[PDB]
């Protein structure tokens, strides 16, 4: 890897078929700047603060996405039609701040080694699902050309409850729940 | 079957602007095949897939790409990163705990950037033994965190200190425990 | 390569003008600009994927349309007065430029009532025997008056063959009436050449008017698009 | 104001040189210099991403960082007339092309033996038709302007015969006014 | 006149059709 004070990741584009699944992001020092909601065609920032002052124009990347739909078709053929190799994801659950009972916290679920970039991360408390408080970052890039996502979940520290982070992929024959509890 | 194509435009800045390097990788599936390297100065195939491609891109696109370094890297840094990302400074959440020879887990959470220093003290004396630590934890919400243990046995009356140094703090943080 | 049509059009205020464009460069990007009173071309619509139009800087009052990859139409549904200009189609691949290639312009002119359209009166004024004697060069002067609108093209034909050496037509029409312009031009030949009665001189003005699609009453003759002429011979 | 073309229009003579400035507001990815002829057709002269290029009698430069781009023309000819455009690429707001406000280039002939004459010409196919051509005069001198109604005058169009240095100026005028001679309106002139 | 953010372009390779 190249050593340096800072690293920009402008232009990071990614396209796949079938399904017309594409993505465009910008990173700085490995922290996602924003992505671009292709359907609404809007520059969706990661953090509010940033996209107030200076701005990014959604078309800059709605175009990249178009070039990558084209480039794909070229290589797909030029490589005798070589499909991608599914790799298995590695989950790592953990609290965002010092866990104290009955104090609003956040439960991060970091998933790594993804490819194809198509993942179904879902949270689960006490063997029954959860849907409230769950944010989820776009696919951030790796140096090895795979990806890592994170699924956040706010909660209240209880030793009664058991959290699992359910991860579903094609490179998995069946889902992978990484268990977590304040008990241990 | 599933097929993928990526593209990464990386801009490396060292000593601020005084040294910039620009890589650019066109990647089928997981296999990088073409690549612009500002150091090299031109496009270079990297697998047999983008063998005749380098000729093309060099033919068609080489000129503009070479300036993308000063027109996209240089610019973004000076004009959009300097006043936003580099400006961001977060103060940490120092909080000493106690294991489940006991252990003084001293958490330090939610900060930015990643530059920091987390020393331990025993009655005003620095300790390097027993003291474990973790690898800088990237939260993703533009904040960090790290847990700095300290295996010890506690005599009544003894004072401890988690000493944290960060750019967001003029005066180093200290947290004590009896 | 990029080719537009109509290459010129005259429309009533309140009509649907539909400029088409067609390129054979297999370029993915296409653009539509407009050129106003000498102050640059301004983007109106572009498109980088069939059936996707994207707004330009002044897209107000226009609707583009990229059916296939080769075709990109600009549409004014209610032709306005302020939409009189020259619309240029350019294409490219990948991202401009160095491979963007422009069209050839489309002079659009919009009037309130078609009645006011009228061809020119092309009159060729023979040389002055003074000039020929004193200077040994004969100057002819072609004048085209009483036409509307400001769009015509003047050319000189010595012996059936077009000529560009020793010619000078006026860059702009000179509005005299509310609905009448005038435009001149002149050609210059060695006196010796002007005297050969075998040599023939024709000045050609090409009015750009209405088309079959356009409705015209019973009385007056239609102001269509014509090659109006006026000629003269050599003599001693 | 994204792009800025300067001057807005300029004069020149044969052989003589001149430059054209283009200052931008932000960092533009690539610039491109054009020239619209008398016909109305846009002809690319230069496409720059950086540094400088040269093509015969023309030479241009581009500095993204210092936000400007120049076009220096050496040895002006006649064919070199027509307006000139620089377009710049955006990258920030889409990657639009942003054209300047044109710069009308006028390349005067440099006359050596000025014989300022005026002639009356007649339309053999209309009796009362009379017309006045003011020829051979020198580049420097400004052609009179019309102020009255019915009387009209054209600006100084310039021509050139292939023979030898046959560059000649000349204007033209006419009227639906009574019948008033060719010095009766040109007056501010010479030989007749 | 608020400066904005640029984003490295990815180019098409020769295709034909
Ligand atoms: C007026 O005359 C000109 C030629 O004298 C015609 O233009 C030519 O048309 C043919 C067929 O399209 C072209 O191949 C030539 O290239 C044209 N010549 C020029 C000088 O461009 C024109 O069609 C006539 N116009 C009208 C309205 O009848
Ligand atoms: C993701 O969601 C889809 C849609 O319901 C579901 O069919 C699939 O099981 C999930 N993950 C996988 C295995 O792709």
């Amino acid at each position: 890897d190249i050593e340096a004070d800072h690293v920009g990741f402008y232009g990071t584009t990614v396209y796949q078929s079938p399904g017309d699944i594409g993505q465009y992001t910008h990173e700085f020092d490995g922290d996602e700047l924003f992505y671009v909601d292709l359907d609404k065609k809007k520059t969706v920032w990661r953090l509010p603060e940033f996209g107030q002052l200076i701005l990014f124009e959604p078309q800059g990347g709605l175009q990249n996405i178009a070039a990558e739909k084209h480039n794909l078709g070229i290589l797909t053929k030029r490589s005798n039609f070589t499909p991608a190799t599914n790799e298995a994801p590695q989950a790592t659950v953990f609290p965002k701040s010092p866990v104290l009972l009955g104090q609003p916290n956040t439960l991060i679920c970091f998933v790594d080694n993804i490819f194809p970039p198509v993942i179904n991360i879902t949270w689960l408390r006490n063997s029954k699902s959860v849907t409230d408080g769950v944010y989820e970052t776009s696919f951030l890039v790796n140096r090895d050309h795979s990806f890592h996502k994170l699924s956040y979940l706010t909660f209240i520290p209880s030793d009664d409850d058991i959290y699992d982070c359910k991860v579903e992929h094609w490179g998995l024959e069946e889902p992978v729940l990484k268990h977590w509890s304040s008990a241990d | 079957r599933h097929f993928v194509h990526q593209f990464k435009g990386e801009c490396y800045f060292t000593n601020g602007t005084q040294r910039i390097r620009l890589v650019t990788r066109y990647i089928y599936n997981r296999e990088e095949y073409l690549r612009f390297d500002s150091d090299v100065g031109e496009y270079r195939a990297v697998t047999e897939l983008g063998r005749h491609s380098a000729e093309y891109y060099n033919k068609q696109y080489l000129e503009r790409t070479r300036a993308e370094l000063d027109t996209a890297c240089r610019h973004n840094y000076e004009e959009t990163e300097v006043p936003t990302s580099l400006r961001r400074l977060e103060q940490p959440n120092v909080a000493i705990s106690l294991s489940r020879h006991n252990t003084l887990v001293c958490s330090v959470t939610d900060f930015y950037p990643a530059k920091i220093k987390v020393r331990w003290f025993r009655n005003g004396q620095e300790e390097t033994v027993g003291v474990s630590s973790t690898q800088l934890i990237r939260n993703g919400d533009w904040t960090f965190q790290v847990l700095v243990m300290l295996e010890m046995t506690p005599h009544q009356g003894e004072v401890y200190t988690c000493h944290v140094e960060h750019p967001s703090l003029k005066s180093p943080i200290t947290v004590e425990w009896s | 390569a990029v080719t537009q049509s109509p290459r010129s059009k005259v429309a009533v205020t309140g009509g649907k003008v539909t400029l088409s464009c067609h390129q054979t460069n297999n370029h993915d990007y296409m653009y539509w600009y407009r050129q106003d009173t000498g102050h640059g071309l301004r983007l109106i619509h572009y498109s980088y994927v069939a059936d996707s139009t994207e707004k330009g800087d002044i897209p107000d009052g226009y609707k583009a349309s990229r059916p296939s990859q080769e075709n990109f139409s600009l549409i004014l549904e209610l032709a306005s007065l302020s939409q009189t200009a020259v619309y240029f189609c350019a294409s490219s691949w990948d991202r401009a430029g160095n491979t963007l290639y422009f069209g050839e312009g489309s002079r659009l002119i919009v009037v309130e009532d078609l009645r006011n359209v009228t061809p020119p009166k092309v009159s060729l004024f023979e040389p002055s025997k003074a000039e020929i004697a004193n200077k040994q060069k004969a100057t002819l002067v072609c004048l085209a008056r009483g036409f509307f609108p400001d769009h015509v093209e003047l050319s000189w034909w010595v012996n059936g063959k077009e000529v560009h050496s020793g010619v000078c037509t006026d860059p702009q029409a000179y509005k005299e009436s509310n609905y009448s312009y005038s435009l001149s031009s002149r050609l210059r030949v060695s006196a010796t050449f002007w005297h050969n009665p075998r040599n023939h001189f024709r000045c050609q003005v090409q009015f750009h008017g209405l088309s079959e699609e356009d409705k015209w009453p019973e009385g007056s003759p239609k102001p269509v698009t014509q090659n109006i002429s006026a000629e003269a011979w050599g003599r001693a | 104001m994204p792009v800025e073309q300067n001057p807005p229009a300029l004069s020149l003579y044969e052989g003589a040189d001149s430059g054209l400035r283009c200052n931008f507001s932000t960092t533009m990815k690539s610039v491109q210099w054009f020239q619209q002829n008398h016909r109305g057709r846009l002809i690319t002269l230069f496409y720059l991403a950086q540094g400088t290029k040269e093509n015969g009698r023309l030479k241009s430069t581009f500095n993204s960082k210092e936000r400007y781009s120049t076009l220096h023309i050496k040895d002006a000819q006649l064919e070199d007339s027509g307006t000139y455009f620089c377009a710049a690429e955006d990258g920030g707001s889409g990657n639009k092309l942003i054209f300047g406000t044109g710069t009308l280039l006028s390349v005067k002939p440099n006359i050596q033996n000025p014989e300022p004459a005026v002639y009356q010409l007649k339309d053999p196919r209309s009796q009362d038709s009379t017309l006045c051509l003011f020829t051979d005069f020198d580049s420097q001198i400004n052609v009179p302007k019309t102020m009255e109604s019915g009387t009209f005058i054209t600006d100084k169009c310039v021509l050139d015969m292939k023979a030898m240095d046959s560059k000649s100026n000349g204007a033209i005028a006419w009227s639906n006014q009574t019948s008033f001679t060719c010095q009766d309106i040109f007056k501010e002139t010479n030989a007749t | 006149g608020a400066m904005k953010r640029h984003g490295l372009d990815n180019y098409r390779g020769y295709s034909l059709g």
